[PDB]
RNA sequence: AUGGUAGGAUAGUGGCCUACCAUGGUUUCAACGGGUAACGGAGAGGGAGCCUGAGAAACGG
RNA sequence: AUACAGUGAAACUGCGAAGCUCAUUAAAUCAGUUAUCGUUUAUUUGAUAGUUACAUGGUAUAACUGUGGUAAUUCUAGAGCUAAUACAUGCAAUCUCGACCCUUUGGAAGAGAUGUAUUUAUUAG
């Protein structure tokens, strides 16, 4: 299918429901459909600096946008968590990170906050002629990562050269961002990983305020230590 | 042509590499077939003369086709001419290689193998003659340095074979070479049939003065405990029944050790003989020398499961030892034999405390009482001795943690915890935990009150330790918790014995010997190694041992209370928290176990 | 194990006859996981499975169930019996019903009529099986 | 029809198909069958065969 | 614009072509979920291939020119042209062990080593 109801639309892009009869479907790109952020809503329905798609096409087309570094013309390019949108014309930064309520939040940062992003590491494996690579949660391999690099640990990568600065391995007492579930949003320190082999792995996240939940380990991503994140949090 | 033609110059070495390699393959496969004696000058004159006086410098890495074609004509008899080809400069330069500190072991081994084919081929001709004295007297000057560098057994196993081509042929004859075969001999020292074979051959044929094989003797006498197959132990025999000729001195050691060790089976009259004749006045006449070889027998014999008689006169011919220290004028004399106890008897009474066999294992306590009694010369054993109070009986506890009753064998264990604080650090956990500690995990349902009252005595003894061996002690039960499931009841038990005289000692300090003044050593020792890996095994989800694992809790209880308070407050959370999470499970009989276990907590 | 028209043997693996180092085929083998552990009839057996969860190409993954053995009669699969009751809220109530599961049992396994077997997920066998029995009781 | 072994087909697992072998599999815990306010899935003149494409046995040929 | 160079019909290439009307079916439709270590996948995104040439041929024709048949069609034959991201063909480097320990970063004798895709066998993992 190529169409998409406004009212089919899933819930996170807090657009209104009867704007419209159809809403943008986001296109083929680093993240999944039903978690990534296409230009047109960002520029639009949620920083206003557009009032309609036409304008957002003109708006790509100048080439003032650029997500990760580097520049996007499609309208509906599917930008996601933890990816960076730099608009120069205008002097902004942008990163896209759940709120509470489970919506994407439109987040300034510092042009050195910017120059960065974090990637949750799903796979690390040998490619061919024996060169280890990673594949991170926005479908990236970096070659010749670190060894001490495993799975569900999470990798901070420099956009200009893409490229691993530094890494945070999967531990308890690591401070962690919830991408799923109904505690999407949420963040917290990791207390203890329950594992079933066969089966999704859960984990006890405790906040700040000493409350306790469980979540599954796929919508769990370590941005940090406890009191230390390494972006900065809205 | 100069330098500048980089191409051509280039282009000529790959001819040279290729043909090289085009020489080595023709040989390997038509050598034997075709017959060379037209083109051999040819060969050598254009090929192997331009490279000789480079050989040695250039092949010292890896084996090079222009090397491998050397040692193929070392092996082929009929190719031999080759190598005699101007006074031998082919074989010397293979010679050269070796010579070179840089050659390494890949280049090492096949001129090696190659120089013991020529060795084992001889050709009648004066020129063999000479060709075979050049390369022996290299290889023997520079054999033990050959074998530092060697790092495969299999380059080990070739210098035997190239050491037993030498005796055979007779080089070994002048006396030369066999100083120069020892020394590689030592060498190899500092297969093993191989080795004897040699060293019988040597020193059978021809005489050796006692300084030069009385290092030779003591480790060949060393090596009596080590060896256990009856081949290897007979021929070891033979080498000492060599060694007696050779030396008048040692002549009468020789017959002993061979009387001592016995062959299929031991001669069982003859051998009891031999007991009672160093047992009555034969001990007080043998040396130092003589005591050496005789030790490793009777420690082998006390070691042997199968045979009583032999082990008691094999424990008391080890008594025998500890009166002839006694008869020493002074501490001088004594002190060497001291020395010699020290080296040789103490680590093998150790293992042997730790033997699993009971009846084993009651000898070598009988060793260790009898030393402690007598005492003149010998004094790391006074606080033990302090334990016995002069060696009475129902107070020795030697006799008693060994008497046929199991009841007077538990009554000396509460009685030795007791009075462990008297004791010396050392001796505890050398000896004392070694001959005790196995009760604890003794299967038999007639050593279980032996075992419970066990656990409470090494908890005492654990108070009164030197902080390393407690440690080390500590870790090593860790370890049976991940390593043995059967003994993981009995090791958890112990643990929690354990964390009591830590917490107890680290309670005093804001006991063990030797503590550390600052308590924060103790304190990260158990917050990075004590703490996670007892607690990962209480919270680990396994149903059939979470009975067994309770008592784990009693221990995190008993280390945090010993830490400071910001890591007490750190650490009960946990713990506690664990405690409950079994304390919620469903079960009666599991919620009534943690039950007792919070009131203890308590 | 040669009782087939064809010769049965673990794919990939090769015993080579010159060389003659042990008496003993070689035999692969592999843990299942899930802490299960790998029977030593099956490391040391000498039968050809290719469904076996140790020795063949299947692996255990998903679903982990238990049930009764209630028929072992055909060759290397048994049906095994499952029990549960089911809530009625018309009338508020639970009713007893039972569904019949075949399994694939390995020969390294020996089961009969009334024991206990779990089970683990696997790829589909065949037209109905879709499990594998890894541990008896 | 239930399952085993080997093969054929298949992006592939798989009686999906084929050669041999054992008589099995569900069911009174409701199998199987019947009725229904179960609008509360098919073709492009009718059946058969074939062609392209990443995606069709195509409202194309 | 002395190869052409703006625009550009036709033709050859490239991409995409994926509402109606009948019947009716009880968890075989459908909804939720799990797995694909059992799988194909245009496109998007990121990585990824040192192993005659100052540029080969028609082994090529459309469009186009011209000659005709047929009642006649997105019906036709003969002759003559000319192009490609269409069709076939196809071409004096690097890295190691490194003596000399010469100079003690360093040069360096020599010894070596060096695609990918399918299928089969085998070895390590």
């Amino acid at each position: 299918k190529k169409h998409l109801k406004r009212l089919a639309a899933p819930h996170h892009w807090l657009l209104d429901k009867l704007s419209g009869c159809y809403a943008p479907r986001p296109s083929a790109g680093p993240h999944k459909l039903r978690e990534s952020l296409p230009l047109i809503v960002f520029l639009r329905n949620r920083l206003k600096y557009a009032l309609n798609g036409r304008e957002v096409k003109a708006i790509l087309m100048q080439r003032h946008v650029k997500v990760d570094g580097k520049v996007r013309t499609d309208t509906t390019y599917p930008a996601g968590f933890m990816d960076v949108i730099t608009l120069d014309a205008t002097n902004e930064n942008f990163r896209l990170v759940y709120d509470v309520k489970g919506r994407f939040a439109v987040h300034r940062i510092t042009d050195e906050e910017a120059s960065y992003k974090l990637g949750k590491v799903k796979k690390v494996q040998l490619g061919k002629k024996g060169v280890p690579y990673v594949v991170t949660h926005d479908g990236r391999t970096i070659r010749y990562p670190d060894p001490n690099i495993k799975v569900n640990d999470t990798v901070k990568i420099d956009l200009a050269s893409g490229k691993i600065t530094d890494f945070i391995k999967f531990d308890a007492g690591k401070l962690v961002y919830v991408t799923g579930g109904r505690n999407l949003g949420r963040i917290g320190t990791i207390v203890h990983k329950e594992r079933h082999d066969g089966g999704f792995d859960l984990v006890h996240i405790k906040d700040s305020l000493d409350n306790t939940f469980v979540t599954r380990l796929n919508n769990v991503f370590v941005i940090g230590e406890q009191g230390k994140p390494y972006i900065s949090l809205p | 042509e100069s330098t500048e033609e980089v191409h051509l110059r280039k282009m000529a070495s790959n001819l040279r590499q290729q043909g090289l390699k085009c020489l080595s393959s023709v040989f390997e496969f038509v050598g034997n077939t075709f017959d060379w004696s037209t083109s051999m000058e040819d060969i050598y004159a254009v090929v192997v003369k331009p490279r000789i006086s480079h050989f040695s410098d250039e092949n010292l890495q890896q084996p090079s086709s222009l090397l491998r074609l050397f040692l193929y004509w070392a092996h082929n008899p009929s190719l031999y001419q080759f190598l005699y080809y101007d006074e031998f400069a082919t074989a010397t330069a293979l010679m050269d290689t070796i010579s070179n500190q840089h050659v390494k072991e890949a280049v090492i081994g096949p001129i090696i193998e190659a120089a013991d084919s020529i060795i084992r081929n001889p050709v009648n001709d004066d020129h063999y003659v000479d060709l075979v004295t050049l390369i022996c007297t290299s290889c023997l000057k520079i054999l033990p340095s050959l074998y530092v560098k060697l790092s495969d057994s299999n380059s080990i196993s070739t210098f035997l074979n190239l050491l037993v081509s030498i005796t055979e042929m007779g080089f070994i004859q002048d006396d030369h070479v066999r100083s120069r075969l020892i020394s590689s001999l030592i060498s190899i020292l500092k297969d093993t049939q191989k080795i004897l074979k040699i060293l019988k051959l040597i020193v059978f044929n021809y005489n050796c003065s006692w300084s030069d094989i009385e290092e030779l003797y003591t480790t060949i006498s060393s090596l009596f405990k080590t060896f256990d197959e009856r081949n290897l132990r007979v021929s070891l025999t033979e080498l000492f029944i060599e060694l007696g000729r050779k030396v008048p001195e040692l002549e009468s050691i020789s017959k002993l050790v061979a009387d001592l060790n016995s062959y299929h089976e031991y001669d069982f009259p003859r051998i009891l003989s031999t007991f009672k004749g160093l047992i009555e006045d034969g001990y007080k006449s043998y040396s130092e020398l003589e005591w050496l070889p005789l030790l490793f027998t009777f420690l082998h014999f006390i070691n042997n499961k199968e045979e009583l008689a032999l082990r008691t006169n094999a424990s008391h011919a080890i008594m025998k030892f500890i009166d002839f220290i006694n008869e020493k004028p002074n501490l001088n004399e004594a002190s060497k034999s001291i020395s010699m106890l020290k080296d040789i008897l103490l680590p093998n009474i150790r293992i042997g405390l730790r033997d699993s066999l009971e009846e084993v294992q009651s000898e070598y306590v009988s060793v260790l009482s009898y030393m402690v009694k007598n005492t003149k010369y010998f004094t790391d054993f006074e606080d033990m001795a302090i334990l016995l109070y002069n060696g009475d009986e129902e107070a020795d506890f030697f006799t008693n943690v060994n008497h046929i009753q199991l009841h007077r064998r538990q009554r000396a264990i509460k009685r030795l915890g007791e009075h462990a604080h008297q004791l010396k650090d050392n001796s505890i956990s050398h000896y004392l935990i070694p001959m005790i500690e196995h009760y604890v995990f003794s299967d038999d349902e007639r050593y279980r009150n032996i075992g419970n009252e066990t656990q409470i005595a090494i908890g005492g003894l654990a108070q009164h330790m030197s902080w390393n061996q407690y440690k080390a002690l500590l870790r090593r039960y860790i370890s049976m918790l991940k390593t043995k499931p059967n003994q993981m009841k009995q090791a958890v038990q112990l643990i929690v014995q354990l964390s009591v005289p830590l917490r107890e000692t680290l309670r005093i300090v804001r006991t063990l010997s030797k503590f550390p003044s600052n308590l924060d050593e103790p304190s990260n020792f158990i917050k990075q190694e004590l703490y996670p890996t007892l607690s990962k095994i209480l919270g680990t989800r396994d149903d059939e041992t979470i009975i067994e694992r309770m008592p784990i809790a009693e221990a995190l209880v008993n280390i945090v209370l010993g830490l400071t308070n910001d890591d007490i407050t750190n650490f009960l959370p946990s713990i506690l928290t664990n405690i409950c999470q079994v304390l919620r499970s469903k079960s009666e009989e599991l919620r009534d176990a943690v039950r007792v276990t919070l009131g203890k907590i308590s | 194990v040669q009782s087939e028209r064809a010769f049965q043997k673990q794919p990939h693996i090769f015993n080579n006859p010159k060389v003659k180092t042990s008496k003993r085929t070689k035999r692969w083998y592999k843990n299942a996981g899930l802490g299960f552990k790998t029977p030593k009839t099956a490391i040391e057996g000498s039968y050809i499975d290719k469904k076996c969860p140790f020795t063949g190409l299947v692996s255990i993954r998903g679903k982990i169930l238990t049930g009764t053995v209630v028929s072992t009669k055909m060759h290397r699969t048994i049906v095994i019996r499952r029990a549960y009751l089911h809530y009625i809220p018309k009338y508020n109530r639970y009713e007893k019903r039972h569904k019949n599961v075949p399994v694939h049992v390995s020969p390294a396994f020996r089961v009969q009529v009334g024991d206990i077997v779990t089970v683990g997920q696997c790829r589909p066998i065949s037209k109905t099986v879709r499990f594998n029995v890894v541990k008896v009781s």
